[PDB]
């Protein structure tokens, strides 16, 4: 939402600390989508959750393929992320 | 293109040292930090010294820099490479300051980037710190600094 | 100059370099002379 | 420099360990000549001569001759140099993770810079292999996504102006309609005076399976890959003919003489991967490295290789 | 684009085994029978007139005369060959004969030519005889062999 300060890039969970890319710098590569209705070309919103949805977004996100599936409800999107709109 | 391709009929006088920098030849920005961020991308077309805009094919080839601007701004061209077809650009988070391709304006006006990535007067994302200077019939270029895109 | 040859002392990067591909070049005629088709 | 430098000195302690490409057997030995080149171009020229018209016949007294013309063509050659980053852990702090049996933090996925380099280079090579035989660069299964590439780089399977067949995808499985079309193409083939050399065909797996069934009612002691040996054996002067099974293909046939005077192999000397002296270092355990390799140098003759496609679709 | 020698290089060496049909590119300068005794000039070439009907162009006169695409009336000659680092036309008068391949308008053996406006020819003043039929090199680059006979009605 309107609220994102980051986002979150590697986790290590035996000291719990999660390294994040501030939004001010841009970044380029996999993140969880919420569902697999994402194209290439599309825009790409955070949700409540963190998840990637597709399109009112506060920064511009553009994917780059499409939503692949892991597990039941993993979807990895490759995503560049580039600032905030205006 | 950058570098005139026509060769020049006489030798420079290198003796004055002042107006010797408004040429299209210079490459990259005035004031230039070691922690800037630079990318290369496919060319498409010649978007040097402009505005640039992600564009996707049909997905059998890559993504590519086309000139462009809007709500669509991606980042600034500031060199290319004839030989590889690269642009050099710095994506629009970082910011820059340099010389631009400008719509043919002074000093503290706000400057956006057009469909095909000129400067033009008034979401700003850059301010003039100079007036136009003209190389060529059509071609204009200015001293801008820009900080990202702000309404 | 190769990196095959124990007696190889690299000055510099530049010579790193050349040895590698001058071992990388060793290696493509070692292994057509092995080669029997 | 090894003194001073433990990666370099680490390196060239596991150089031995990693292996040869497969391009290799793909070439004769005195088909790859190296140049010394990392990016730009190599350009040569070919002189060829043609006849304007009908000859002149010399009768009584004539002034106006039939003319022979010639012509120039220049053949340029592009090279491209790509380079990859990879992190791994600090020759400093390997002794906090040198575990009894493994050596790297099994959880973040870091290794020692001599396993990661190796491990990297390998992954390097076979993106280089699979760019010589099919052309592209691409790291998707559908094979989307393709690296825009400089032209006048092109690869075994893409080169233009070369006798492509395409199989119909009704007569995907019929193994007489798949030699029907490998025997138009090898018809069309023009080796010229250069006829008298070795062959070289490389097919995907599956099409290797379907060429030891017996020949078609069924032969006897004559299966589909002796046919085809004979058949290649016709054209090439009788002489030895080689056949490669390739992962990388599929659904994809190549035939390609062996002659350096039509096919020739030019890459770069550095084209191999090869370590960048620059290293990212910080406060943490962690650091960066860089390895550099150069694409491109092939050249070939027009309409000297046959490509047949099995349209699976 | 239109230049005699392609400026965009080959990228594969061509095959050197058939000797039929390799004359019929742009780049075959001259003429397809030519004789010891013809007459032939150079002029400075104002535009690309290769391989079209020339006529005599005047400016202020600073400068010389020069030589430009076209035919009708004031048709001079045809241009058989150009070099591009001086700029200078090799032109046969239309008193002297010609036979080679020439531009054609975008046609069977003995039709009868003349040449247009742009310096091309044109099925019909009789200027020249065609000798074979079009063939075409371009989405609009057509040559054919003529034989140039001067000027008749």
């Amino acid at each position: 939402g309107e609220d994102l300060y980051g986002i979150c890039i590697d986790i290590d969970e035996f000291s719990k600390t999660a390294t994040i890319v501030p939004i001010t710098n841009n970044f380029e590569g996999y993140l969880v989508a919420k569902d697999s209705t994402v194209k290439v070309k599309d825009k790409l919103i955070f949700n409540k959750d963190g998840a990637l949805e597709k399109v009112k977004a506060t920064i511009n996100a553009t994917a780059l393929t499409d939503a692949k599936q892991i597990s039941n409800e993993v979807y990895l999107v490759k995503v560049a992320v580039f600032g905030n709109k205006a | 293109m950058k570098n005139p391709q026509q060769d020049s009929g006489l030798l420079s006088n290198s003796i004055d040292f002042r107006d010797q920098n408004l040429i299209f030849s210079n490459s990259g920005g005035v004031c230039t930090s070691s922690k800037d961020k630079i990318e290369n991308y496919p060319a498409k077309g010649y978007p040097y010294k402009r505005g640039v805009k992600l564009s996707f094919g049909d997905g059998t080839t890559e993504l590519e820099v086309e000139a462009g601007g809007g709500d669509d701004l991606y980042g600034v061209c500031s060199d290319i490479d004839e030989f590889s077809g690269m642009a050099t650009v710095i994506p629009i988070t970082n910011n820059f300051t340099g010389y631009l391709t400008l719509k043919k304006v002074n000093p503290g006006d706000k400057l956006n980037f057009n469909q095909h990535g000129e400067l033009e007067k008034v979401s700003v994302n850059a301010i003039a710190l100079s007036k136009a200077h003209k190389l060529t019939e059509d071609l204009f270029i200015v001293l801008a600094s820009v900080f990202g895109n702000r309404a | 100059a190769s990196l095959l040859d124990s007696n190889f002392v690299p000055i510099n990067f530049t010579e790193f370099v050349q040895a590698i591909s001058n071992t990388y070049k060793q290696r493509r005629i070692q292994f057509y002379e092995n080669l029997k088709r | 420099l090894f003194d001073e430098n433990y990666y370099a000195k680490a390196v060239a302690n596991i150089i031995g360990e990693v292996k040869d490409p497969i391009m290799y057997k793909w070439f004769s030995p005195d088909q790859i000549e190296d140049v010394d080149l990392q990016m730009g171009y190599q350009k040569t020229v070919k002189w060829d001569a043609f006849l304007n018209a009908n000859p002149t016949t010399i009768a009584n007294e004539v002034n106006t001759i039939s003319t022979i013309g010639f012509s120039s063509e220049v053949v340029r050659l592009n090279y491209l140099k790509l380079q990859y980053k990879f992190r791994h852990l600090k020759q400093t702090s390997e002794k906090f993770y040198t575990s009894d049996s493994y050596i790297g933090d099994i959880n973040n996925n870091l290794l020692p810079f001599a396993q990661a380099y190796k491990l990297a280079s390998s992954e390097i090579i076979k993106l280089i292999n699979h760019f010589v035989l099919t052309g592209t660069v691409s790291i998707q299964k559908d094979g989307k996504n393709q690296k825009r590439l400089l032209p006048n780089m092109y690869g075994l399977l893409n080169m233009p102006e070369q006798i492509k067949e395409e199989v119909a995808s009704g007569d995907k499985d019929k193994m007489d309609k798949i030699f029907e079309k490998i025997e138009a193409g090898l018809s069309k083939l023009e080796l010229g005076d250069e006829f008298s050399t070795p062959m070289m065909v490389i097919v995907d797996p599956a099409t290797s399976l379907k060429l030891v069934k017996p020949y078609a009612a069924a032969s006897s002691c004559e299966k589909w890959e002796d046919v085809l040996i004979q058949t290649i054996k016709a054209i090439n002067n009788r002489e030895d003919v080689y056949i490669e099974t390739s992962n990388l293909l599929k659904h994809k046939i190549l035939i390609y003489p062996l002659n350096s005077e039509l096919i020739k192999f030019k890459p770069s000397k550095y084209m191999l991967p090869t370590p960048n002296e620059q290293v990212d270092k910080d406060s943490t355990d962690v650091a960066h490295s860089y390895i550099d390799f150069v694409l491109g140098g092939l050249l070939a003759t027009r309409k000297t290789i046959l490509q047949v496609n099995i349209k699976q679709s």
